[PDB]
């Protein structure tokens, strides 16, 4: 505090002499670019980000082995020399990601999924806690897992939960949306994927709905589209590039699989399909006793009676339940929600999902 | 504190950190810019080099003795370091021993008339430069015909360096009422030869020679504002000036104002309100309500101009509206009228500074942030720098005059001094006519009978004005 | 004045951002942000303009009035009709209906205010063009002294996600500034017929154009200085948002018999 | 210490540099793949500039202009990665990576997953391994061995491991090139290493070039017209030449594998460049067993089971489903609470992957 | 001066050609005797 | 100084000389492309009262969150933060929302949904990318979402992968605001009246919390909604609307408004400013045919 | 570094006229003149070289014409020395290339020293001429009016670039000027001209006035716009004004 400021005036001061030595050297202003090669003849072809090209010859304050192809660079002015390496976290290297490191959302935020719950640990967690128990049998482990089911309510809430739990980067990536209409463009896309993956792990690359670029046809004349199955050939040959013990690990939405190649289930990769259910009674008891903590209720309420006339239903259900029972609560001016309030939003939403019907009791 | 907050901003910078310390340590003796750099002199250029020399040419006026005497070392016969000293040299002396130069004067002559035989290097004629300007200034006041015919074949070599001096040199001699000849010869001389120093030159020549004439310089001041040359019409205004010296005449000042309005040349503007000043030195009233309408122009010319015009006017006396006037201008966005404010506030108010006037502690803390300051560029740190030399002139003791107060008439001297200082830029060693009207402020006991030196108060109430002057 | 001279570059304005800055797009690619016009202020100025730019001064010279017209997403107009009604005979019926519906509220404002209605902003006319038909709504466009804005509602046929669908936002504005004027949609019943199903891309167009007028219609407040003329020939292909009344109130028969 | 020895060198280093590019620089200015000269102007000539880019097309044809180094200055002395003319000054068309593909000469692999691939293998002998074998027998007969295979069927899951195993038998270079990687998107990179795989495949001959994919390189569509895929027309064409034109294809064998067989270019059917087209073929019930146990000799697993007790349970099943029981059976046997996996987590195991698969 | 922009023709009044150069652009140009009016089209150099 | 410069600031950059000549004013563009804002509109809700059971539900649904978070937060719920509407068409359901957006101050945001996702390579992504960054900043605003409707009034009959396919990327932004930034009073109106060909995730809450259904009109409601319309009308006394109001069947609250303009154009056409029962009678029969067709 | 190059008038002339119609291809001549003593370049004359048609170079300067061209003219009695060169160069006029660098460096050798003149024709037509003229290397005011002597000191340690942007002025005789003045039969007759074609007129600009008071008026009563209609009143008046004073 005052012991830094005493030191610190004279220390600073030298530093900056010496800075501004450095600073006259090298120059500014200057355009940042994008390596396209490197060359071993001190040289370098780079890609400016105006466009054109330039066989330059490097300033050395790196040498080409410290330097990898695709680094960001700083270029003067002169012919584009590489004046100095810049850092790749700022200039783009994306599909389309959200990346939430170590998300909101945990198994303990969204209710007794319980079963699968256990699945998706054996699966995505103990590797990365536990290569051992792999190693010690000497067995290989599921890198993948499949999420099937539908978002906000299985796939979603189950892939942020256990990135939460295993501290690691999830990225999600939406697959149609590459769903680009021009020749040629998924490649590169979903090579900048697995760039970041390696570059950024420990991670969970979460691949959303993989049936756009998915697609693998029988054909490619007659209204066949080349650029589809490509890009869903180069998905496939970086995803099988690419196998850890616990640097990644792979979860994937889809709700279909024969729209997928067979080496993109690759038999010894994915391992383990978890897939969403409607929830048991226990775990219904589970997700309805979190839910009625936040509130303010009569007690006349119970778990019990609420249970009975569920017919088993999702979680998001039960959540859209206590949104739409509040509301007619506050509507009656009042934040005492009773049995008959969660029975009449419960009722409603169900009516508006189960819109085809089939009598099954004959 | 000055010199060593920056060496940037062209070898102009070191021309005005010269200029300053002469001003300082004028007829006290003190070499302390000189001593401590001689790597400065290394950056400084040759104009700036003369000046350098020359700075000393103030330092040792007052000794008449020991004047001639330190220039010594620097004399041909005795060479020199350089040709550039060398020629600062003999501006240097002629300074010193002006009005008083008589011996040196002949001694000089045949260095002028030496050189018109031959001498295109550019080291001789420097040399040949120096001689022309240090003897005019010797020789001022008193005619020598032998003297205007000496320096009118400098001028017939047609030396962009020595014709400038030369001309000068011809004005200041033959100071008076000139003669019918050495108008005519001149002015068709003018058109007759081609350069711009040697026009600039022969113009300031021709008005000098008219003095107190009036409407006998009439004839000249027609047939300059018909030429259709800027120079002569910039030479022109100071014709009118110099010829009614003294004398207010609405006539003179109705010719100035008519030039200074209509002309297209931005130049003949600005010489042309400085040329105001002069006549209306009398009347020195009237000038705050003149320069009201004229510090608010479109052009910079003009703006420069008039804060040397209310300057050279309103030296003598107070006029704190008139400080209200500059006050704008120093802080003007063109980087010359900032200059010229500056420098113009310094000549009056030398102690009437130092909280007398409570602005005063700004402006002098605005010259010195300035030249701390490097982000100001090279006229407005001159203009901040010269500045500084002339408050604190002579240790704080001396200062700038015009319509006297401490002999209380008019003096030669410094009309014709004051028009060398207003070209500066324009040719680089005319600063140090300045040092022509350093005028003591000495209360001292005094003898009816021949000096002793008494020293005694005569103890009656006064201000507090030597408890107030600039600071430390 | 001499300086900001013709030839100038035409480039478009986004916004004012304040007094003597403004920032311009030119038609190059290249956008600026540049000084604008002391002749206007932000009193006399509008956002959106076609613009006039100096080529190498870049600054506002100038101010031009929006225009739409370009050689990429074509629109037609038609300046001074030539038609005047009764070019077929048997139209007695029909002379009167169209002239009540699409003439009378252009030019008498007055009546629809009094009795307390606001005056519909659409017509429908189903029936053979060019029987008899067409004529008809030609010599309404002369008799208004209104411009001909020929519309072919398959024509943003284009198939790129972009410009088409923005220029017909573009081309009823364009009308609304030079009121009074008639859009004339040929076969809007073509682009009333909408995906129900995976299609992909080359089906997505003729939901978008459907999409935009239905916004117009039912967005705003109803007024008639344009007047909007819908001609059918398949009635059935049609969906019910357009006909759905409070804005398209007149229903036209052409007869054929 | 070494702080300050790597900045001296840095600093010493870059004002040399930076004196010489800007001497190379006057003007106005080893891959490249387009060489702008930015306005060295003179002029007959003086701007000797190869640009290769759509925009802008310089030629400098009609044979011969003699030259002891020179196009024209600015660091860039070339001729592009496709030449207008111009043979050859300085370098131009040596590029760091031209090759990435895996060769394994002598394989690995001699039986993985081989077992049950019977018919598929019996047809690789008699194709691959014969005239490799004795080169003078087919000579003499006046027949040729197949100069092309076209392998299709499920891929990789026992098929790159056939091929292997034929290949390590008689010693036989494979070279294992990736479809994929052939998709350079730049100006005949592509063209650059078709060209140099077949180099090397008559320099190295006795030997497979294993393509898997050639619908990433692409075959026939429709989608030429529409408007990119420019950079894989060149490709394709590129290959065709090279292969028909002067590839020797008597002991230098040439495998196909596509996923699609239906995509195929009509210059890559015809016969003299295909001639065999050989079926995937599924391990069968004997074959699975032996698989079953090469595998489980990694795994820590009581060796008093049998292995054909799982394989009755289980149903047809490529070479990577058989891997997938090994795995999960280990993860079954730590679930039940031992460190052995007895023949029911084997059980479970099959349960498991194969309801799983769902194809 | 080798190298020369190429161009494609779109208009063959009798001294006129109009040329769309490789740089999307087109002009009106005059012919010469270098050039004849039978070698002005697409698919040449 | 870089400490006044933030992310996502906009700068001005000389063009010979690239360093910054000055600073604007952080904010994204504005760009006019169907995509665009319209401030505090002018529509009212009791033009088409009789419609009042909506209205209760409406003015709890979205505006009381906006008005008072308070309540909600200290009862514990995850307050609406998206609405589906569902139910009759063509009721001027356009004007409902401006009318409640006019009320709560706010910018109605009519989004074209298919130009998010181009032809062009990304530049749908650009617009996508510009809309969140403003909503933020700009909010609470209401999002009107065409093209996705069933409702009758912007109509376009659902999609399987051309609003589908944008409703995936409007999907990404909706998780990313509920985790970190915890961002609600941010609204989404969807409404459509078909589901088997949208997809249901967009219902649960996260993104759409409540789900309220659109009442059916009645004889009692028709006649409401005439009543207030026909204030403006200058009318011949004795005219009983119970009567006109009755005589529909089906009609919903735009068919109303047509009941109207048409009484008035048989008028017009008699050249008269009153209207009788008798006109309106003739023109709720017309208003009835044009329902039927198609 | 600085110097008044003072240009003729029918140097300017004709330099603006060359060279606005020979681009896109570069253009080059010869400038005749004088020194005078140092801080003055007087350029007299200029003469055109010829054209080539992928622009001038310094490999296609001919020694031959220009001395043709010179002999020629001293018969009339024009004498002068070379005093520098013209080029085109669009793109410049504060930068040079690199090859106009070294060009100038071996053209100042031949001449005492030399300007290196360059003309953009592009921003001569905005209501404005640039024009820009440089020596870097030569003594003449890089000694006189050049830390401290910095261009000069780097300059002659190498390794170093600056332009050497001057100072230019213009002026060549009042007679011409009077002349060119006296372009503007004529007055006359353009005078009664314009008077009889504004009586025809009237008509239409009278009810146009009317229109742009009856705006003016409109907005002013809103408001309280006073500016404007300031603006709009003395315009109108001073046009009645000199159509009555004609007749």
């Amino acid at each position: 505090f005052v012991s830094n400021s005493e030191i610190l005036k004279p220390f600073e001061k030298k530093q900056e002499e010496e800075k501004k030595q450095l600073e006259e050297i090298r120059g500014n202003p200057l355009s940042i670019g994008t390596l396209e090669e490197i060359i071993d003849d001190d040289h370098a072809i780079v890609t400016s980000p105006t466009m054109p090209d330039y066989y330059v010859s490097i300033l050395s304050f790196v040498d080409k082995e410290l330097l990898e192809p695709g680094c960001s660079v700083l270029l003067h002015h002169k012919t584009m020399s590489i004046v100095g390496v810049l850092q790749d976290d700022a200039d783009p290297m994306v599909s389309v990601m959200k990346m939430d490191k170590s998300p909101t959302e945990s198994y303990s935020d969204i209710g007794g999924l319980e079963s699968q719950i256990q699945e998706i640990k054996e699966s995505v967690e103990l590797p990365l806690t536990h290569p051992e128990l792999y190693e010690e049998m000497g067995i290989k482990p599921p890198k993948g897992v499949i999420l099937y089911g539908a978002p906000g309510t299985g796939k979603t809430l189950l892939a942020k939960a256990v990135a939460n739990q295993t501290s690691a980067t999830f990225l999600r990536i939406v697959g149609s949306e590459l769903i680009q209409k021009y020749l040629g463009d998924g490649p590169r896309l979903c090579r900048q994927i697995f760039k970041v993956a390696g570059e950024n792990a420990p991670s969970i690359v979460f691949i959303d709905e993989i049936d756009a670029i998915g697609t693998k046809r029988y054909d490619s004349n007659s209204g066949g589209e080349r650029e589809i199955q490509r890009t869903m050939l180069e998905l496939l040959n970086q995803l099988d590039g690419f196998d850890d013990r616990g640097d990644v690990k792979v979860i994937m939405a889809t709700n279909k699989i024969e729209t997928l190649d067979p080496a993109l289930i690759r038999p010894g990769r994915i391992d383990r399909k978890i897939l969403f259910e409607n929830p048991d009674l226990s775990t219904k008891k589970k997700i309805l006793g979190i839910h009625t903590s936040k509130m303010n209720l009569s007690e006349d309420v119970n778990l019990e009676t609420l249970v009975t006339t569920k017919d088993d239903l999702s979680g998001a259900d039960i959540q859209a339940m206590c949104t739409e029972a509040g509301l007619l609560a506050l509507r009656e001016r009042r934040m005492q929600v009773t049995a008959e309030d969660f029975k009449q939003a419960k009722e409603r939403v169900m009516k508006n999902k189960v819109e085809e019907n089939l009598e099954g009791l004959y | 504190k000055s010199k060593s907050s920056l060496d940037g901003k062209f070898s102009l910078f070191h021309t005005a950190v010269s200029v300053a310390n002469g001003f300082m340590h004028a007829g006290t003796t003190d070499n302390s810019f000189i001593k401590a750099n001689l790597p400065w002199l290394g950056k400084a250029q040759n104009w700036a080099k003369f000046t350098a020399t020359a700075s000393l040419g103030v330092i040792h006026k007052g000794n008449l003795l020991e004047g001639k005497k330190v220039m010594a070392p620097y004399l041909p016969g005795s060479r020199a370091s350089s040709r550039f000293i060398k020629g600062g040299s003999l501006y240097g002396l002629g300074l010193i021993y002006a009005g008083f130069g008589r011996d040196t004067t002949d001694y000089l002559k045949n260095i002028i008339v030496e050189n018109s035989g031959t001498s295109g290097d550019e080291d001789v004629d420097v040399l040949l430069h120096g001689a022309s300007l240090g003897i005019g200034l010797a020789a001022m006041g008193s005619a020598n015909i032998e003297v205007y015919e000496a320096l009118k074949e400098v001028l017939y070599n047609d030396s962009a360096t020595s014709g400038e001096a030369a001309a000068l040199g011809m004005g200041l001699c033959m100071l008076g009422t000139g003669k019918p000849e050495a108008i005519h010869d001149m002015f068709t001389y003018s058109q007759e030869t081609q350069h711009g120093n040697i026009t600039r030159g022969l113009a300031v020549g021709l008005a000098l020679i008219n003095y107190g004439r009036q409407e006998l310089a009439d004839d000249l001041i027609t047939k300059m504002l018909a030429s259709d040359e800027s120079l002569l019409r910039y030479g022109g205004a100071f014709t009118i000036a110099l010829a009614y010296a003294g004398t207010g005449n609405n006539s003179a000042v109705k010719r100035l104002l008519h030039v200074a309005v209509s002309d297209s040349n931005d130049d003949v503007r600005r010489a042309a309100v400085i040329a105001l000043g002069f006549v209306l030195l009398r009347d020195y009233t009237t000038v705050p309500r003149i320069v009201q309408l004229l510090s608010k122009s479109h052009n910079a010319h003009v703006r420069c101009g008039t804060a040397f015009a209310l300057g050279i006017a309103c030296a003598g006396k107070g006029l704190q509206s008139a400080i209200d006037v500059l006050d704008p201008l120093t802080k003007d966005p063109v980087d010359f009228v900032r200059q010229a404010a500056m420098i113009a506030l310094s000549m009056i108010l030398i102690q009437q500074t130092e909280k007398l006037n409570p602005q005063v502690a700004d402006i002098n803390k605005n010259f010195l942030s300035v030249i701390t300051n490097k982000h100001q560029e090279g006229l407005a740190k001159f203009g901040a720098c010269v500045a500084q030399g002339i408050m604190n002139a002579g240790g704080r003791n001396v200062t700038i005059q015009l319509e006297n107060a401490d002999t209380g008439t008019l003096d030669t001297k410094s009309v014709v001094g004051l028009v060398m200082f207003s070209q500066f830029w324009y040719w680089f060693p005319l600063a140090h006519f300045l040092s022509l009207s350093f005028t003591p402020t000495t209360v001292i006991g005094i003898r009816g009978s021949d000096q002793a030196i008494p020293k005694f108060q005569m103890n009656c109430y006064a201000k507090e004005d030597a408890f107030s002057y600039p600071r430390m | 004045k001499r300086i900001q001279s013709v030839p100038l570059v035409i480039g478009q304005f986004l916004e004012p951002i304040d007094q003597n800055t403004g920032i311009v797009s030119s038609t190059t690619g290249m956008s600026y942000v540049v000084r604008i016009l002391s002749t206007l202020d932000r009193e006399l100025l509008k956002p959106s303009m076609s613009v006039a730019l100096h080529r190498h001064s870049n600054a506002l010279v100038d101010i031009l009035p929006p225009d739409s017209d370009s050689s990429i997403s074509v629109m037609g107009e038609n300046e001074k009709p030539d038609v005047t009604y009764a070019d077929v005979g048997g139209l007695d019926m029909q002379k009167q209906e169209i002239r009540e519906a699409v003439e009378l509220p252009l030019v008498q404002a007055d009546l629809y205010e009094q009795i307390g209605i606001d005056p519909p902003r659409g017509v429908l006319l189903y029936g053979p063009p060019g029987t008899g038909k067409t004529m008809l709504v030609k010599a309404v466009a002369n008799s208004t002294k209104a411009a001909f804005i020929r519309v072919n509602g398959s024509e943003f046929v284009h198939k790129y996600l972009g410009e088409g669908p923005r220029m017909v936002r573009d081309v009823f504005r364009l009308a609304r500034e030079n009121a009074p004027s008639i859009i004339f949609i040929d076969e809007v019943d073509s682009i009333a017929t909408k995906r129900f199903d995976a299609q992909t891309g080359s089906d997505r167009e003729v939901q978008r154009i459907l999409i935009e007028l239905l916004t117009q219609m039912d967005g705003f407040d109803q007024s008639t200085n344009v007047k909007v003329i819908m001609a059918t020939n398949r009635a059935d292909t049609l969906d019910p948002a357009l006909l759905r009344p409070g804005r398209l109130d007149r229903k036209i028969e052409f007869p054929s018999l | 210490l070494k702080q300050t020895e790597n900045d001296l060198k840095d600093i010493e280093a870059r004002i040399k540099e930076k004196a010489g590019v800007k001497e190379s620089d006057t003007g106005l200015a080893h891959p490249l793949q387009v060489a702008r000269c930015t306005k060295i102007i003179k002029g007959e000539d003086a701007k000797y500039v190869i640009n290769l880019k759509q925009i802008a097309k310089f030629v400098v044809g009609l044979g011969e202009r003699v030259s002891p180094t020179d196009i024209e200055e600015g660091m860039r002395v070339g001729v592009d990665r496709s030449k207008y003319n111009i043979e050859l000054p300085l370098p131009p068309r040596i590029d760091p990576s031209v090759t990435m593909m895996t060769v394994e000469e002598k394989p690995d692999v001699t039986y993985s997953d081989v077992g049950g691939c019977k018919d598929q293998i019996e047809k690789l002998r008699e194709v691959v391994e014969l005239p490799l074998l004795s080169p003078e027998r087919f000579a003499t007969l006046g027949i040729d061995p197949p100069k092309g295979i076209l392998l299709y069927g499920p891929p990789g899951t026992g098929k790159t491991l056939c091929a292997r195993a034929v290949a390590n038998r008689t010693d036989a270079t494979f070279i294992r090139v990736i479809g994929s990687e052939l998709v350079q998107k730049y100006v005949g990179e592509g063209a650059r290493m078709v060209r140099e795989l077949f180099e090397m495949a008559r320099t190295k001959k006795a030997c497979i070039i294993f393509f898997d994919e050639i619908d990433a390189v692409g075959g026939a569509r429709f989608d030429d017209g529409a408007g990119g895929d420019n950079e894989v027309q060149r490709t394709m064409l590129e290959l065709i030449t090279q292969l028909d034109g002067f590839d020797p294809r008597g002991n230098i064998k040439v495998m196909f594998a596509t996923n699609r067989p239906n995509t195929l270019d009509p210059a890559l059917l015809r016969p003299g460049r295909i001639d065999r087209k050989v079926e995937f073929s599924l391990p069968d019930l004997e074959g699975r067993a032996n698989i079953f146990r090469i595998h489980s000799k990694s795994m820590s697993v009581e060796r008093g089971i049998r292995w054909e007790l799982i394989s009755r349970l289980c149903p047809n099943s490529t070479g990577a489903e058989l891997r997938s029981v090994c795995t999960e059976a280990g993860m079954f046997a730590i679930r039940a609470r031992r460190k052995v996996a007895t023949e029911k987590d084997f059980l479970k195991a099959v349960d498991k992957v194969i309801s799983g698969y769902k194809k | 001066q080798l190298p020369y922009l190429v161009a494609n023709v779109v208009e063959v009044v009798g001294k006129a050609a109009v040329v769309k150069t490789s740089s999307r652009q087109t002009v009106f140009l005059p012919m010469v005797g270098l050039v004849d009016p039978d070698k002005l089209k697409p698919n040449d150099l | 100084n870089v400490k006044d410069l933030k992310a996502s600031q906009r700068v001005c950059l000389r063009s010979d000389s690239y360093m910054l000549h000055k600073v604007l004013e952080n904010k994204a563009d504005p760009l006019v492309s169907l995509m665009m804002v319209e401030k505090v509109p002018d529509s009212t809700y009791d033009m088409v009262g009789g419609l009042t059971k909506q209205i209760k539900e409406i003015k709890e649904v979205i505006e009381l969150p906006v008005k008072h978070p308070e309540l909600f937060e200290s009862l514990g719920i995850a307050q609406p933060k998206g609405v589906i509407l569902y139910g009759p068409p063509g009721t001027g359901k356009t004007l409902l929302a401006r009318a409640v957006a006019h009320h709560t101050d706010c910018k109605f945001i009519r989004v074209s949904g298919a130009e998010l996702v181009q032809k062009y390579i990304g530049e749908g992504s650009r617009m996508v990318r510009e809309l969140f960054v403003m909503a933020r900043e700009h909010a609470p605003s209401i999002i009107f979402m065409d093209e996705i409707d069933s409702i009758g009034s912007t109509r376009v009959e659902g999609s399987g992968g051309g609003d589908s396919e944008v409703q995936r990327t409007m999907l990404e932004l909706l998780n990313q605001l509920d985790g970190f930034e915890t961002s609600k009073n941010i609204k989404i109106i969807m409404a459509t009246n078909r589901l088997d060909i949208l997809d249901p995730a967009l219902l649960r809450p996260g993104r759409i919390d409540r789900k309220i259904e659109f009442p059916p009109p009645s004889v009692a409601a028709r006649a409401e909604i005439l009543r207030i319309h026909s204030r403006k009308m200058n009318l011949t006394r004795g005219i009983n609307l119970r009567k006109v109001a009755e005589k529909m069947n089906g009609c919903s609250g735009a068919d109303v408004k047509g009941v109207c303009t048409e009484a008035g154009m048989y008028a017009l056409r008699e050249r008269r400013i009153h209207v009788t029962q008798e006109d309106f009678e003739l023109a709720v029969g017309k208003v009835m045919n044009k329902n039927q067709e198609t | 570094t600085k110097e008044t190059v003072y240009i003729s008038s029918i140097a300017l002339l004709k330099m603006l006229k060359h060279g606005r119609a020979g681009v896109p291809m570069e253009v080059m001549g010869l400038m005749l003149g004088e020194f005078v003593d140092d801080y003055t370049v007087n350029v007299v004359d200029v003469f055109a070289m010829p054209q080539s048609g992928t622009g001038v170079s310094v490999e296609a300067v001919d020694d031959v014409f220009q001395a043709k061209m010179m002999d020629m003219l001293k018969q009339t009695g024009r004498d002068q020395m070379v005093v520098g060169w013209y080029h085109s160069h669009p793109g410049f006029g504060c930068w040079l290339s690199s090859v106009d660098v070294n060009t100038q460096k071996s053209f100042e050798q031949l001449n005492s020293r030399a300007v290196a003149v360059v003309v953009d024709p592009i921003q001569s037509v905005k209501g404005k001429v640039v024009i820009d003229a440089f020596r870097l290397i030569d003594t003449g005011a890089l000694i006189n009016n050049l830390l401290n002597k910095a261009n000069i000191q780097a300059l002659i340690h190498g390794l170093n670039r600056h332009y050497y942007s001057l100072n230019i002025d213009y002026h060549k005789t009042a007679k011409e000027t009077k002349m060119l003045m006296n372009l503007h039969y004529e007055e006359k007759e353009e005078s009664n001209l314009a008077a009889t074609k504004s009586m025809v007129k009237i008509a239409e600009q009278y009810s146009k006035r009317i229109e742009e008071e009856k705006e003016l008026t409109e907005e002013e009563l809103k408001t309280r716009p006073k500016k404007h209609l300031s603006e709009t009143a003395d315009e109108t008046l001073e046009n009645n004004i000199v159509s009555v004073l004609t007749a």
